[PDB]
């Protein structure tokens, strides 16, 4: 029914104070300006089909 | 009725950059000063413009 009313995003989580809280956010931005996650979209996000 | 001449930015035609005949069109002058803020957080469209 039209479009959206209210903007979030999606995200991992760790408990506060882990050690991997700083690698894993940094492949995360790498993967953007890479180009994969972009284009693992399609590979799941296929078509419309209608 | 004719279709809707679709609203602003965040029309539902836009955000879902997977379309090849929808309005196609993101000109958007190269180098232009525009290029820059649609390069501020999302690729989502960097990459369809
Ligand atoms: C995580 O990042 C730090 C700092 O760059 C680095 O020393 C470390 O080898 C990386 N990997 C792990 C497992 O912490």
């Amino acid at each position: 029914t039209g479009e959206l009313f209210f903007r979030s995003g999606f995200g991992i989580g760790m408990r506060k104070d882990s050690p991997w809280k700083q690698n894993v956010s940094l492949s995360i931005l790498k993967s953007h300006e890479n180009g994969f996650m972009e284009d693992l979209d399609k590979t799941w996000v296929r078509y419309q089909e209608c | 009725q004719y279709i809707d001449t679709v609203s602003g930015l965040s029309d539902k035609k836009f955000q879902r950059p997977q379309d090849q005949y929808p309005p196609f069109r993101f000109g958007t002058v190269p180098n232009g000063s525009t290029e820059r803020n649609i390069r501020s957080n999302y690729r989502d469209m960097h990459t369809h413009m």
